[PDB]
């Protein structure tokens, strides 16, 4: 399967920007607010909770959405076809449970908070599903319940939640907004790492609120911290965020790369073989179901898949 | 009637700060052994980046200015040949004074130090009768700092890691008092006191 | 968190040891009690936070790529971090090694004793069920393939049973039950066989040496290296019934087969053809230990009381320089300092052609190379 | 306590030096024999995270890697470029193998010989189970 | 990573890979307590398609 010189996919996760609140005991909120302090130009940055400050909420909002049935551009229908219908036999050979419960793992046990529960007491991820009809969905005291997929099964609505992203992920125009609220608890003076901003010199990316600037974790942060569901590849120990050639940050150097045949582009392309595997009606072997979870998981990322 | 006494580092690769830190932390243990006070410490080389080679110990008094530099520590480092002591010298003409002052302010203005002051404040506040509110007191946005140096430091009594952050502030010699701080640095409240930056 | 072990054993595989700390402390299944750990590891920080293992099938360090550090590292906290008394933890753990066996094949050490990596049951590990039952652990034996019997019960491993068609106790539970139905698991040339893997463990056996029991697994992959496949213990056993003859026979009837079978003649003849396969195939095992490698041992108090029978022909086999690199522990760049200080004799003047004799080679390792152990004085007072 | 260099910077080589590569082959070093390498590692890995990892942090070089654990800086290359160590400084372009610079930790050299390294004899278990 | 008719670069290693490379965007986004986005335009038709 050659590699058109026009494909593209459009994102389905699609997080926003993760804003933080403090929550004073007489609760109401004001928004976090970070020191700039500067040697005579550096400009480190200084987040901490605030002293009197009860607790700390993290809002953002997270939107699937079937954007991955359709390529954005196809140069050449010839292939377009063949990525359609790839999705179309995954969804029915390989439901999207794998998928959307890896995501939604992701989503429900805080791990959008990046760095911001290695010292925290609990943490509670309260969601409020859009397309919705009970009342909130509120996992608690993540570190002493919730703490693997088994846990996240038994809670009640779970299985309702996972329906809806599949739903989202299955119907031709369907979407699942979630917004997610966490009510952190944090030691007195504890310290908040919002993103850096890309430019020692240690500057966050913020916003405004309330006319003033409050510090942020980004869009584009939580939407890798949503995608670190990619534990299938070579001798996978830990979870990557989903990439053309599975990267890791910390320690540079970048599995899945395209010497070993288990990138993105080798796998796509043998998509061909992948239709025929999964039109079989026998069940496919679990390495190659792995590989096309890693597939799939790479479209819904979106991207540019070309060669110029 | 200046004495002093420099100490050169002689290491091409050595962290100045560390050494100017453990050089205080046995001048500390000395104005502690004997209850003097009286010998206070320059850098003539407070480049920009660092602390320079050398610090300098100044007295009025002889005697304790060479009791001080033949402690353990400085006889141990210069047998190792890391230290260089020089012999206690006058200087009348390096009238170029300054104040190395260690800036205690510079404490208020780290999240746990502003936590310690609003922690007081309260504490007072409240036997005051008065009603506290620890959600104004909000952080400044902005706060841009003077260049100084920071001295890493430690008590033997209760363990903890502050740091001397020490700033030096040009001065006139306006008259010589003769007392330090037990780190051998000016400070507002004891009697102020500059030093020849030789 | 804080835990308590249970009983220590010595010979007690890692994953067993997980299993019967977990379900000894607080967890029902031990995979929660891998999530605990790894919870833990967050608490303290750490750099097994990423790439702790919570399946238990892939709990020893040679499991992780570019990640065994970590996993030490991981375990040495846990030993003197999670336990009232410390536990010897990370001596159970299967890791990897640098030193390899003799024909390009890499090894895997777990306390002591290193074994081969061409014999580590990648998947489907045996049991004794019986011994599950009495112990309570897994012994770590079960993961080679050589161990095909209980040096306790002389019972062959069940590696499958009827009510699961494959069966392992990283998944069981340290008791006998099968994966589908729930009962007893315990189901059943023996002592051909009996006496190798009794000997495979720290022990004695009348017929096989009383080697190091990192050399016997050397023995075992040697011999599998003669037996192109197929270990079998029958003939091992008997092999070492007539030990210092039977190898003898052996390089004879090795040794006259290349010099008849041989396509280009006498002086030229290479030790790569004669005597090639056993003396590559020999030279390291755990390693060079001439008092332990007891084949490269025979071997080399063959050759020398020999060195001399016909023309020297043995004497005057070409070896490249390469080879006089493993003949002798060395560097291309020790040998080429050696040569043109003239320390050997590149017969003709002037890196890889064959250039060196073996007996000039043979007497210079005697000279300037001997080591510690890789020593001339351990074989020849032998039998 | 005379260290002229502060305690992130300090290296392997000033502190505790003479005994460790003083005692890292006394004949060869086997730990069941070679009795005072294997209690000074026992000493280190019993206090390798003491004070806030003070022996832990500890700078070491590729040249006293290549000697703590038996391996050829070409092999330490290819264990670096595997990513089995942690080289705590980015060399970006096309990766400049130094090999003299301090940029290892010894607490992760240890615990790379742990695994990776533990050869027939040079072997952890023989000093743990001592007095 | 690849050059066309797919194969591998031998200069891209994986530490090549692995090099972030920043990019710059402008972001958009509601502001945290808006409660909703106003657009407003105008479209005027006409008949200028008669003649
Ligand atoms: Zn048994």
């Amino acid at each position: 399967l050659k590699l058109p010189t026009n494909l593209a996919y459009e994102r389905s996760i699609d997080p926003s920007d993760v804003c933080f609140f403090v929550v004073w005991p007489d609760d109401r909120k004001t928004p976090l607010t970070y020191n700039s302090r500067t040697l005579l130009p550096h400009q480190v940055d200084f987040c901490h909770v605030p002293y009197g400050a009860s607790h700390i909420e993290c809002s953002f909002s997270v939107s699937f959405s079937s954007e991955l049935r359709q390529p954005y551009k196809c140069n050449s229908s010839k292939v377009k076809q063949t990525l359609v219908q790839l999705v179309e036999l995954y969804e029915t050979k390989i439901g999207w449970t794998e998928l959307a419960t890896r995501y939604l793992m992701n989503i429900c046990n805080g791990k959008w908070l990046w760095k911001n529960t290695r010292k925290a007491y609990c943490w509670n991820i309260v969601l409020t599903p859009w397309p919705w009809n009970g009342e909130k969905v509120g996992f608690e005291d993540i570190r002493t319940n919730y703490t693997s997929r088994q846990d996240f099964k038994n809670n009640k609505n779970w299985s309702a939640i996972v329906e809806m992203i599949k739903t989202a992920f299955s119907s031709t125009d369907g979407l699942a907004i979630f917004e997610v609220r966490a009510t952190l608890h944090l030691p007195t003076n504890a310290m908040v790492r919002p993103s850096q901003v890309f430019t020692n010199s240690r500057v966050f990316q913020s916003t405004t609120i309330d006319g003033e600037r409050s510090p942020i974790l980004g869009a584009f942060k939580t939407g890798a911290a949503i995608a670190t569901i990619d534990d299938w590849y070579p001798e996978a120990t830990e979870p990557l965020r989903v990439g053309r050639f599975g990267v890791h940050r910390e320690d540079v150097t970048c599995y899945r790369h395209p010497s070993t045949g288990k990138d993105f582009f080798s796998i796509l392309q043998q998509a061909e073989h992948y239709i025929e595997v999964l039109s079989a009606n026998k069940t496919p072997a679990q390495e190659t179901i792995n590989d096309m979870h890693f597939l799939m998981a790479n479209l819904i990322k979106g991207g540019m898949f070309q060669h110029k | 009637k200046w004495y002093y006494k420099t100490i050169t580092f002689l290491p091409e690769l050595c962290n100045n700060e560390s050494l100017a830190a453990k050089c205080l932390r046995v001048l500390h243990g000395f104005n502690y052994q004997y209850e003097t006070r009286n010998i206070g410490v320059s850098f003539p080389l407070w480049c920009d980046a660092t602390v320079g080679k050398k610090i300098s110990f100044v007295s009025k008094n002889k005697i304790e200015l060479d009791l001080l530099l033949k402690q353990h520590y400085f006889v141990q480092m210069e047998q190792l040949q890391y230290f260089h002591i020089s012999n206690t010298v006058l200087v009348p003409e390096d009238c170029t004074y300054v104040s190395f002052r260690r800036c205690q302010s510079i404490d208020k203005l780290t999240a746990a130090g502003l936590a310690r002051k609003i922690r007081r404040l309260e504490k007072r506040a409240l036997s005051r009768g008065e009603q506290f509110d620890p959600s104004s007191f909000a952080q400044k946005e902005h706060t841009a700092i003077a260049h100084y140096h920071s001295l890493g430091e430690s008590s033997k009594q209760t363990n903890r890691n502050f740091r001397l952050n020490i700033r030096m502030l040009s001065e006139q010699p306006r008259e010589g008092n003769s007392i330090f701080s037990s780190y051998g640095l000016s400070n507002s409240e004891n009697s102020f006191q500059p030093v020849p930056l030789i | 968190m804080f835990l308590q072990r249970p009983k220590p054993y010595s010979d007690e595989s890692l994953e067993s040891f997980f299993i019967r700390v977990a379900n000894k402390n607080g967890y029902g299944d031990v995979h929660r009690f891998l999530e605990a750990t790894k919870r833990f590891l967050q608490d303290i920080d750490h750099n097994g936070y990423q790439t702790f293992p919570t399946d238990i099938t892939r709990i020893n360090p040679y499991s992780a790529k570019n990640s065994s550090s970590a996993r030490t590292a991981s375990f040495l906290k846990l030993a003197q971090l999670t336990f009232n008394e410390p536990p010897e933890l990370l001596g159970l753990a299967i890791n990897r090694t640098n030193m390899k066996y003799s024909p390009s094949t890499s090894a895997v050490v777990r306390g002591a004793e290193v074994f081969p990596r061409s014999l580590l049951r990648t998947h489907s590990i045996p049991c004794c069920p019986l011994c599950l039952r009495e112990n309570g652990y897994a012994s770590y034996l079960w993961h080679f393939q050589g161990y095909e019997y209980c040096h306790s019960h002389n019972v062959p491993l069940i590696t499958t049973c009827s009510c699961g068609k494959e069966f392992d106790y990283r998944v069981s539970g340290l008791k006998g039950i099968c994966c589908k139905c729930k009962e007893p698991i315990t189901l059943t040339g023996h002592e051909a066989a009996c006496t190798v893997s009794n000997w495979l463990a720290g022990h004695e056996s009348k017929p096989l040496p009383n080697l190091p029991k990192s050399y016997r697994w050397g023995l075992v992959h040697w011999w599998m290296g003669i037996k192109d496949s197929e270990f079998d213990h029958f003939s091992f056993v008997q092999f070492f019934s007539n030990w210092p003859r039977s190898f003898h026979s052996i390089i004879e009837d090795e040794v006259e087969f290349n010099l008849e079978h041989a396509v280009v003649s006498t002086s030229e003849l290479r030790l790569k053809d004669l005597l090639g396969r056993l003396f590559f195939g020999s030279i390291r095992l755990p390693e060079r230990n001439l008092q332990h490698n007891i084949i490269l041992g025979e071997l080399l108090c063959y050759l020398e009381n020999r060195l001399w029978q016909d023309k020297g022909l043995i004497a005057n086999l070409k070896m490249n320089a390469l080879e006089a690199t493993v003949m002798l522990n060395c560097s291309l760049d020790q040998i080429a300092s050696m040569v043109e200080q003239r320390i050997l004799k590149p017969n003709r003047k002037s890196v890889t052609d064959y250039l060196f004799h073996f007996g000039d080679i043979f007497c210079l390792w005697l000279a300037e190379f001997q080591s510690d152990e890789f020593n001339r004085s351990f074989y020849v007072s032998r039998w | 306590e005379h260290a002229v260099v502060s305690t992130s910077e300090l290296r392997l080589k000033d502190l505790l030096g003479r005994l460790f590569f003083g005692s890292i082959r006394l004949p060869e070093r086997n730990l069941q024999h070679n009795i005072i390498l294997g209690e000074l590692l026992c000493y280190l890995e019993n206090r390798l995270w003491q004070d806030k990892g003070l022996i832990a942090n500890l700078k070491m070089n590729a040249l006293e890697a290549t000697v703590m654990l038996n391996c050829s800086l070409d092999q330490i290359a290819s264990m670096v470029e595997q990513r089995i160590l942690k080289p705590n400084r980015k060399s970006k372009p096309n990766s400049p193998l130094d090999v003299t610079d301090y940029l290892f930790h010894f607490g992760d050299i240890f615990c790379l010989w742990l695994a990776e390294f533990q050869s027939d004899e040079f072997n952890r278990s023989f000093y743990v189970s001592r007095w | 990573a690849y050059d066309v008719s797919g194969q591998p670069i031998k200069s891209a290693t994986a530490e090549a890979l692995a090099q972030g490379n920043p990019h710059q965007v402008d972001f958009c986004h509601v502001p945290y307590g808006a409660s909703h986005i106003e657009c407003s335009f105008s479209v005027s038709f006409s008949s200028e398609l008669r003649q």
